[PDB]
Order: C-alpha cells, then sequence, then structure tokens
C-alpha cells in the first residue's frame, strides 16, 4: 500500500536522524568515566559518529551510566532520567552499573542501575574498554535503526 | 634534590620591561597558543576508523570468559572450585557431581558477568587451563540476564573462540 | 523581484549557519588531534541535516513559564534581529542601501539583549535569571567599546554609510591605520556573541535552558548568524576588498574568503583558551579596553585634522 | 635466559627539561613594526 | 518601503520557525510526565553591583550618544571649537571612568 510505504520511509528518516545525532549525558560516577573520556579521546573520537561530548542533560538523547550507582545518588540518577526529553535511552557501562559488580554485596550500592532506570544497552567490563563502549554505542544506534514507531502507529 | 618552580625575579631594565609591555599590549603569548593549536590543525589525527580499524591488544587481554577443552573434545574443567574460591566478586557458581563415566565434572558453571571484575584471577587459579578470559570485548547485550552465563554459554564461547584462545595462551604461557 | 532578493539573502544565511556547525565540529576536531564528523554524511556533510531533524522531533521540554508571551517573543526577537543585521551589509551591494547602515547595525545589535533578558525572566529558574543578568551586563558592557571603536573608525570614513567604507579602503586596508581599534574591536565582537573565551553561559546555567530542542536550536542559529554577520562586518570594516563595479563577484569572492577566515579564527580562538572569570572580563572591558578606546577616540578625532585627512561627507 | 632487558649500552638520552624555544622579535622591534604600520596607514 | 517589506519577511520567517519549533513535536503523543535549581525556594537576593554596572552602561551610553555626530562634525569650518569640544567630551567620559574607578565602583565586576 501507499501509506505503509510512506510511514516506512519516514521511520527510516527519523531513525537515521536520531541514531546519527545521539547526544549523551554521561554520569561520570567512577572508574568508567575515565574510559568514557578515552572513548571521547582522539583515538576513538565519538564526535565523528555524531555523538557529541558532554551534552547538557535537558537536551541529551542517551544517559550513559558510567560508574557505580550508590544508594545516596540513585534518586539523583532517577531525577536526571525524568528530566530527559523523549526518546531517551540508557547505556549501562561496566559491572557496577550493570549488576552491582565488585560492590554487589555492599550495603550502599544499587545492584545494577536497572533497578532504578530502564536500560537499553548493557556494556560489560571492569571497565569495558573505550572500544567496547563505542561498540555498545554503535549497537544502540543499530537498535534505534530498527525502530518501528510510525509503522506501529499506522497499524494501530 | 629539589627545585623551585616559579621563584624568578623579572628583570627591571627598560629592555625587559618593554618586552613584558609588548607582551601585554600585543598579545604575544596568545599568538603562541594560537600557533600551537594551528600546529595541531595540520597534523594527521590519531583517529582510527572503528569498527573497521581496531585498537591494538596484547595476548594477555582479559575479555570474555570461556571454558576450554582438551585436544580430544573433553572439557578441561574438573570441578575443583578454585576459580570460585579465588573469585574476588563471587561471580562464579559451581555445582558438580560424578557423571555417567565416573568423571569429576561440573553440572553448574555460572559466571555473572555483571559481578565479574575481569581481573582474571580465575584463569590463573585454574590448574588445568579450563576457564580463561578470552579476547572478546565486543559482547554488549540488550538485557541484563543475557550477561548471566551458564556452563552451556561458556562452553560455547570456548568452542567459538578456541582457535584464538589457544594461540594467545601459546604466546603467553612462558610468562605464567 | 525584490522578494526574491530577500529570500536569496536569508535562506543562504540559514544554510551557512547550518554548515558552520559542521565546520566548527570539524575544525575543533582537527585542532584537538581528532577528527570531526565524517560518518553521517560523506565527510560529515549530512551531520547538520540529521541534527536539525533530530532536534525538531525531540520531545518539547514543556516548562512552567512565568510569562508565556515573552517566552514566545525571545526566539522571535533573536531570529528577527539576527536576520535584519544582514540587510545593510555591502557585499558589494547591500540589500537595503541606507545612509546610516553602521548606526542601524549598532542599534539592532543593541536590541539583541532583550531576547536574553526576556528568556531569563520567562523561565522560572532564579539561577537562569542570574545567568541572564550576567549575560546582559556582559553584552551591554562590550557594546560601549563597539560604539566608540566604531565611531573612531568611521572618523576615517566620513559617514555612517556602509558602502562608503569600501571606497574608504581602496588604497589600503583600514586595519593599517586602525589595528589597535581592530584588535579591541575583534575581541569585543568575540564578547558580544558570548563566544569563547567569554562564554559564561556554558561556564560553571544558560539563559535559555528552559526552551525545547526546537526553540533552543533557533537561539543557537540566531547566535551563529550573529557570528557570521559580525565577521562579515569586521571584514567590511577593516579588510575591505577590491571592487570592480563591472565585476561585482570579485568583491563577493574576496570578502567571502576573508569572512570565512575570520569565522574560522573565532573557531580557532575557542580551541585555544580557557574562559575568563566574570569579573575578569569586566576588568578587561572597564579597566583595559575602555581607557585605550577613549584615548584612541581622541587620537582619531584629532588625527584627520592634524594631517589634513578629513574624509568627505558624501 | 631470555628476559625483557635494556640493550648493552643502555638506551639513549631522554629529554625531560622545559623547552619553550624563545621565538619572536624584541619589544622595541614589535612596537617599531606596529608604529610603522600605523604611519603607513596614516600616510 | 523595501525596508518594511524586508522587516516583515524576517519577522514572518522568524515567527514561522518559532511556530514550527513550538508545534511540530506537539503532534506526537509521547507520555504524560509528572515531574515533581541551585536555590530551592529562596527569594532572589539583590545585587547592587549588577545595577551599578547597568547604570554605568546607561550613563556612558548617553555620553556615547553625544559622541555619535563626530564624523559629521569634522566637516565644519569652526574646526578649533569642534576639536576642543570633541576632546572635552571624550575627556569628560574619561573623567567619569576615572571617578568610577577611584571610588571602587568597578570592583568584583572590575
Ligand atoms: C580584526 C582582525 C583581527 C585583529 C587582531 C586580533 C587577533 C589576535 C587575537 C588573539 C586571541 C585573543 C583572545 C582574547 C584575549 C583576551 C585577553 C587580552 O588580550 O586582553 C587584553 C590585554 C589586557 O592585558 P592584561 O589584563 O593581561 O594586563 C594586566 C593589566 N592589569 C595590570 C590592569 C591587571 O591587553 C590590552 O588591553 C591591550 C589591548 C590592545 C592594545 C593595543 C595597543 C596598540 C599600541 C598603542 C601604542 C603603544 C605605545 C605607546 C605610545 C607611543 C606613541 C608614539
Ligand atoms: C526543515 C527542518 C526539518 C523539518 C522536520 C523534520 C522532517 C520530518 C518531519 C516528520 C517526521 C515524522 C513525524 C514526526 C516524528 C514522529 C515520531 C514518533 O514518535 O511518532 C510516533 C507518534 C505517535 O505514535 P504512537 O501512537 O505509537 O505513540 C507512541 C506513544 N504512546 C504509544 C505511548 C502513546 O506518531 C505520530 O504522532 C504520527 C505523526 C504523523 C506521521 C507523519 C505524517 C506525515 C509527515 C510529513
Ligand atoms: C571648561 C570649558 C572649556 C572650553 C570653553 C569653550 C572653548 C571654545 O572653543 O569656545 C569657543 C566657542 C565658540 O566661539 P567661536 O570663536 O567659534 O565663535 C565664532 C562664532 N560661531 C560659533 C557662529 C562660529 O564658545 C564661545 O565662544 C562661547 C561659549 C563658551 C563660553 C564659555 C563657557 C565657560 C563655562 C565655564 C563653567
Ligand atoms: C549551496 C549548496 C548547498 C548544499 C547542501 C548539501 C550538502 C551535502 C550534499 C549531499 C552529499 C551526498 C549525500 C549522499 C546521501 C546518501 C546517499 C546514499 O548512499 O544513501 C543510501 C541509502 C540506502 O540505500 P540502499 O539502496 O538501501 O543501499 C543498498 C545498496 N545495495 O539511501 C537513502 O538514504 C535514500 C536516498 C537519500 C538521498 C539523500 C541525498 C542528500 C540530501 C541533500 C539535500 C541538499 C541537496 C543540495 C541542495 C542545494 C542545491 C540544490
Ligand atoms: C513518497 C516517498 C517518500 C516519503 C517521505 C520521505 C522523504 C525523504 C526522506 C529521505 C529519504 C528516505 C530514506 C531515509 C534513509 C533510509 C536509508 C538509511 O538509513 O540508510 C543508511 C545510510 C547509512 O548507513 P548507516 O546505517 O548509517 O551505516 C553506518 C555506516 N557504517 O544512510 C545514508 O547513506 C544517508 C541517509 C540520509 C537520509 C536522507 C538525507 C536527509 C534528509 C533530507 C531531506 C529532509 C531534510 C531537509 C533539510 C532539513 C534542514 C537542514
Ligand atoms: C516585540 C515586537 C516585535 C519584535 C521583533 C520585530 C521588531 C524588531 C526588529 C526589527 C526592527 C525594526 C527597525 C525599523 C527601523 C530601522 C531604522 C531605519 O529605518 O533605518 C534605515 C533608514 C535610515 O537610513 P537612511 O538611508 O538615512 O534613510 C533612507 C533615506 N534615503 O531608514 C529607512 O530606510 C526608512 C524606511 C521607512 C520607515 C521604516 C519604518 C519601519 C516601521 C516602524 C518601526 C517598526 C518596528 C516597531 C517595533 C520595534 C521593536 C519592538
Ligand atoms: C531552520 C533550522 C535550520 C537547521 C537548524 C540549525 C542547524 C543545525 C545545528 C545543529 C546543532 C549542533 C550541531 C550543535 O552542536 C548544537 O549544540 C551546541 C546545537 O544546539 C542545540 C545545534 O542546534
Ligand atoms: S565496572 Fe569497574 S572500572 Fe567500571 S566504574 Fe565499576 S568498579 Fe570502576
Ligand atoms: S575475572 Fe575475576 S571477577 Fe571475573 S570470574 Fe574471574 S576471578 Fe571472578
Ligand atoms: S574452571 Fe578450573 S579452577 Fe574452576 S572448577 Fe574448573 S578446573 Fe577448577
Amino acid at each position: 500500500s501507499r501509506g505503509e510505504y510512506v510511514v516506512a520511509k519516514l521511520d527510516d528518516l527519523i531513525n537515521w536522524a536520531r541514531r546519527s545525532s545521539l547526544w549523551p549525558m554521561t554520569f561520570g560516577l567512577a572508574c568508567c568515566a575515565v574510559e568514557m573520556m578515552h572513548m571521547a579521546a582522539p583515538r576513538y573520537d565519538m564526535d565523528r559518529f555524531g555523538v557529541v561530548f558532554r551534552a547538557s542533560p535537558r537536551q541529551s538523547d542517551v544517559m550513559i551510566v558510567a560508574g557505580t550507582l550508590t544508594n545516596k545518588m540513585a534518586p539523583a540518577l532517577r531525577k536526571v532520567y525524568d528530566q530527559m526529553p523523549e526518546p531517551r535511552y540508557v547505556v549501562s557501562m561496566g559491572s557496577c552499573a550493570n549488576g552491582g559488580g565488585y560492590y554487589h554485596y555492599s550495603y550502599s550500592v544499587v545492584r545494577g542501575c536497572d533497578r532504578i532506570v530502564p536500560v537499553d544497552i548493557y556494556v560489560p567490563g571492569c571497565p569495558p574498554t573505550a572500544e567496547a563502549l563505542l561498540y555498545g554505542i554503535l549497537q544502540l544506534q543499530k537498535k534505534i535503526k530498527r525502530e518501528k514507531r510510525l509503522r506501529i502507529w499506522y497499524r494501530r | 634534590t629539589y627545585k623551585y618552580v616559579n621563584l624568578r625575579e623579572p628583570s627591571m631594565d627598560m629592555k625587559s620591561v618593554t618586552d613584558r609591555a609588548a607582551q601585554t599590549l600585543l598579545w604575544t603569548e596568545l599568538i603562541r597558543g594560537l600557533g600551537m593549536t594551528l600546529s595541531y590543525l595540520f597534523r594527521e589525527p590519531a583517529t582510527i576508523n572503528y569498527p573497521f580499524e581496531k585498537g591494538p591488544l596484547s595476548p594477555r587481554f582479559r575479555g570474555e570468559h570461556a571454558l576450554r577443552r582438551y585436544p580430544s573434545g573433553e572439557e578441561r574443567c574438573i570441578a575443583c572450585k578454585l576459580c570460585e574460591a579465588v573469585c574476588p566478586a563471587q561471580a562464579i557458581t559451581i555445582e558438580a557431581e560424578p557423571r555417567a563415566d565416573g568423571s569429576r565434572r561440573t553440572t553448574r558453571y555460572d559466571i555473572d558477568m555483571t559481578k565479574c571484575i575481569y581481573c582474571g584471577f580465575c584463569q590463573e587459579a585454574c590448574p588445568v587451563d579450563a576457564i580463561v578470559e578470552g579476547p572478546n570485548f565486543e559482547f554488549s547485550t540488550e538485557t541484563h540476564e543475557e550477561l548471566l552465563y551458564n556452563k552451556e554459554k561458556l562452553l560455547n564461547n570456548g568452542d567459538k573462540w578456541e582457535a584464538e584462545i589457544a594461540a594467545n595462551i601459546q604466546a603467553d604461557y612462558l610468562y605464567r | 523581484m525584490f522578494m526574491i532578493n530577500v529570500l536569496t539573502l536569508i535562506i543562504p544565511i540559514l544554510l551557512a549557519v547550518a554548515f558552520l556547525t559542521l565546520v566548527e565540529r570539524k575544525v575543533l576536531g582537527y585542532m584537538q588531534f581528532r577528527k570531526g564528523p565524517n560518518v553521517v554524511g560523506p565527510y560529515g556533510l549530512l551531520q547538520p541535516i540529521a541534527d536539525a531533524i533530530k532536534l525538531f522531533i525531540k520531545e518539547p521540554l514543556r516548562p512552567a513559564t512565568s510569562s508565556i508571551s515573552m517566552f514566545i517573543l525571545a526566539p522571535i526577537l533573536a531570529l528577527t534581529l539576527a536576520l535584519t543585521m544582514w540587510i545593510p551589509l555591502p557585499m558589494p551591494y547591500p540589500l537595503i542601501n541606507m545612509n546610516l547602515g553602521v548606526l542601524f547595525m549598532l542599534a539592532m545589535s543593541s536590541l539583541a539583549v532583550y531576547s536574553i533578558l526576556w528568556s531569563g525572566w520567562a523561565s522560572n529558574s532564579k539561577y537562569a535569571l542570574i545567568g541572564a543578568l550576567r549575560a546582559v551586563a556582559q553584552t551591554i558592557s562590550y557594546e560601549v567599546t563597539l560604539a566608540i571603536i566604531l565611531l573612531s573608525v568611521l572618523l576615517m570614513n566620513g559617514s555612517f554609510t556602509l558602502s562608503t567604507l569600501i571606497i574608504t579602503q581602496e588604497q589600503v586596508w583600514l586595519i593599517f591605520p586602525a589595528w589597535p581599534l581592530a584588535m579591541m574591536w575583534f575581541i569585543s565582537t568575540l564578547a558580544e556573541t558570548n563566544r569563547a573565551p567569554f562564554d559564561l553561559t556554558e561556564g560553571e546555567s544558560g539563559f535559555n535552558v528552559e526552551y525545547a530542542a526546537g526553540p533552543f536550536a533557533l537561539f543557537f542559529m540566531a547566535e551563529y548568524a550573529n557570528i557570521i554577520m559580525m565577521n562579515i562586518f569586521t571584514t567590511t570594516l577593516f579588510l575591505g576588498a577590491f571592487h570592480n563595479p563591472y565585476m561585482p563577484e570579485l568583491y563577493t569572492i574576496n570578502f567571502t574568503i576573508k569572512s570565512l577566515l575570520l569565522s574560522i579564527t573565532f573557531l580557532w580562538i575557542r580551541a585555544s583558551y580557557p574562559r575568563f572569570r566574570y569579573d575578569q572580563l569586566m576588568h578587561l572591558l572597564w579597566k583595559n579596553f575602555l581607557p585605550l578606546t577613549l584615548a584612541l577616540c581622541m587620537w582619531h578625532v584629532s588625527l584627520p585634522i592634524l594631517l589634513s585627512s578629513i574624509p568627505p561627507q558624501t | 635466559v631470555k628476559q625483557d632487558m635494556p640493550p648493552v649500552g643502555g638506551y639513549g638520552p631522554i629529554d625531560y627539561k622545559r623547552n619553550l624555544p624563545r621565538r619572536g622579535l624584541s619589544g622595541y622591534s614589535m612596537f617599531a613594526v606596529g608604529i610603522g604600520a600605523l604611519l603607513f596607514g596614516y600616510w | 518601503m523595501n525596508l518594511m517589506i524586508t522587516l516583515l519577511t524576517n519577522f514572518t520567517l522568524a515567527t514561522l520557525l518559532v511556530t514550527i519549533a513550538f508545534w511540530l513535536p506537539q503532534l506526537n503523543v509521547y507520555s504524560e510526565k509528572t515531574s515533581p535549581d541551585p536555590m530551592g525556594s529562596a527569594r532572589l537576593p539583590f545585587s547592587m553591583k549588577f545595577f551599578l554596572v547597568a547604570i554605568t552602561f546607561l550613563l556612558f551610553d548617553l555620553e556615547i550618544a553625544l559622541l555619535l555626530p563626530l564624523p559629521w562634525a569634522s566637516q565644519t569650518t569652526n574646526l578649533n571649537t569642534m576639536l576642543t569640544m570633541a576632546l572635552l567630551l571624550i575627556f569628560l567620559l574619561a573623567v567619569s571612568l576615572a571617578y568610577e574607578w577611584t571610588q571602587k565602583g568597578l570592583e568584583w565586576t572590575e
């Protein structure tokens, strides 16, 4: 049909523009911040993918939770998540953000940031390398590329 | 055995005073900084073309975990639980029993990859080179429980990456 | 036919502002030993298009505004003033050839602080209001040296006519008799557009953080239109090119190359310095640029009289 | 034995001091060039 | 007349882009957000120094307004009087700046 073709091409356009202009807000909590900074450093250079370095939280498209989430900061994480405009994504970077990690059995650590915010990409490592984080960001772009917002809207 | 950073008295003759005033009014060090930034403008950047170009790794690299085999297909793990005793984050969960040929083998070999600190104490505690931490670092998932590897997943990582893992161990086993 | 001329002014303004963002990311890339965008388009040429489409379908941030009306008026005023600063620019012929184009530009740039002030008050954040007051005080401070430097230069021109400023510089660039005015002018235009090292709206909240991605993109493109415009105006004012009246495109190519190099010099200054503290650029204005500017204004009043070099009125 | 060692004569010398290489004209010379540019412009 | 057409075109294009930027993403049905600043609820403390720099701007802007007809005033035939009054106005702006200096008016925003 014509309408299905039109909403498919518009889905492809808006998914292209969203995955090719991802703006991150990095929670530089712990040691994974150093490796996000290496993913911004000139060897890997996220800025050539259209992924800018340190966009403000009220204009960013993806929240990279890079470090250990403690109990004292989990409401601040959730408040910054609630202040992000949609579509917002969450990359969980490294073991403490993924599942608690080396501080999993601690009294003061949230056992993974997925107890606090919905998470799209889990990037494993302690820390994951800057290349592994850039792999996770390209996998997030591939996840955005196969979104079907207007096709489901046309089929609802 | 020590030195004084910033203990210089500037010269007060008219030559040096006029040098400092030409610096103040004519912005000479600011042009120096613009020159250094212009100098990096015309350099070749250090940017590799990921994913087509890859960061250089060593054979010691500690990435994704894999249970290995012998050159007969028999799995190397003889269920001794040294890796989960040494495991600093308690990521390794092991249950064992004698199987049908009476061999000491595991029935559970789980590694929570979201507890794992990727320090490789398991592969150096292992007496038979069964668990290793292989060279894969590109294994990001979309779901948390996809990073909760059981024995089937780890044996499949061994079968997947063994051609590379064996050569890395061949490079580094004389340092171990 | 005149409406076609207005559209061929203001649509290329928006396209040049669109690709200035790409040029900034690329040049700041290579000066930082990395690359800029080269994935999204070939050589990154589709990065501004992708970013515009991303920002215009992002969720509206939906603030509680103290005033809805001034929250609407501040982007409208910013874009209207940033588009009307271009119409007297002689390149080689202005769209609107007016007798007082210099004073017109000084007036319409003096009106640009109301967008900052109205957007700061139209937000409910008090800290955004404090940042807006600091940005307005910075801008109105450097407007003083804008006006006095600009007067001291136009003492060699003879009029406020922008097209006469090409005739003034036919034998020599006007940067040769007025390079101290040129360098204080250039840093004052750097401080007008809130450009680094004078960008305290990103130094640790901006005045326009409560706007959605669309309206903040409109503020952003009005700012870059002001940047390109002030570089063109500085080019016309100190680096005035050769103009053959039978071949106007020679002047258009020449001022275009010079204005591009001056905009890249803005890009190259933000890749080189740390920020000022707020009192330090206040110290830069009131205690350094303004005494020299008054002294050189006395000098450029008395100098055409003592050398018999008073320019003509017409 | 085969071990990661320096070579027989050791490695070469390594620079570790400050080198800001002192470029530019004198202050007298820079004010002379600036005043001469002003005089050419005024003429 | 061409100026009024150009102002109307610039204002209309600005209003059109502002209308698009405020109403093109309103067509989406994203989600309703509950959403329950460095200062919490403390009233804005007044700064005397921002007011003083704005008033100093206003007074120097009036002195600039006096200075603005100099490229026309240089064409006169009473040039000694014109030069004397031009130097006197710029000197009185300098004396205003010097008095603003010496009574510590340019301090903490120097
Ligand atoms: C238009 C095209 C470009 C124009 C040139 C500009 C290109 C270079 C730009 C470089 C990047 C600059 C980034 C921002 C820099 C901001 C900092 C800065 O420079 O502050 C200004 C600095 C401030 O200095 P400061 O603050 O570091 O100095 C200390 C001051 N106290 C002691 C008060 C704390 O200098 C000036 O204010 C000078 C402005 C220009 C002066 C020009 C003088 C010309 C010569 C006059 C005659 C002299 C001889 C005497 C009379 C002789 C008569 C015969
Ligand atoms: C004053 C001058 C101003 C100039 C401004 C513009 C500057 C940049 C110009 C463009 C640069 C090159 C653009 C190339 C776009 C990408 C084309 C492409 O390869 O798209 C591939 C994509 C999918 O293709 P597919 O067939 O699926 O591939 C499988 C093949 N086995 O297929 C698609 O995505 C579908 C096709 C999309 C084509 C888009 C083309 C670019 C749009 C540019 C708009 C502006 C054009 C110039 C305007 C001014 C001059 C008139
Ligand atoms: C009736 C039918 C039409 C219905 C309405 C649709 C109108 C036209 C919309 C544009 C064309 C539709 C297709 C959109 C792209 C779909 C194909 C695609 O995504 O191809 C991917 C390809 C790059 O591949 P990628 O996945 O990025 O791989 C990374 C590299 N390893 O991507 C590329 O090669 C580049 C893709 C560029 C997309 C087109 C160019 C941008 C849009 C231009 C027009 C709109 C904006 C105009 C200007 C706005 C203001 C600046
Ligand atoms: C919040 C409200 C909305 C805010 C956004 C929109 C408004 C702000 C941005 C636009 C500002 C409008 C400026 C209009 C006047 C500018 C000054 C001017 O006209 O100068 C040009 C010229 C003077 O030069 P000259 O060559 O001597 O005169 C022609 C003689 N041959 O003189 C001429 O060419 C004269 C031409 C005829 C007279 C033109 C009259 C214009 C209409 C009245 C003012 C409109 C603006 C009112 C609102 C201001 C801002 C609130
Ligand atoms: C009428 C609309 C024309 C297109 C919009 C302006 C051109 C694209 C600019 C994109 C952009 C870039 C690159 C950008 O980096 C940025 O962040 C500082 C923005 O502000 C939110 C931007 O708007
Ligand atoms: S996953 Fe590891 S390296 Fe990363 S922040 Fe946690 S403790 Fe530090
Ligand atoms: S690498 Fe370290 S933390 Fe991970 S399973 Fe092995 S011993 Fe445990
Ligand atoms: S992997 Fe090695 S250390 Fe762990 S139980 Fe098996 S044989 Fe023992």
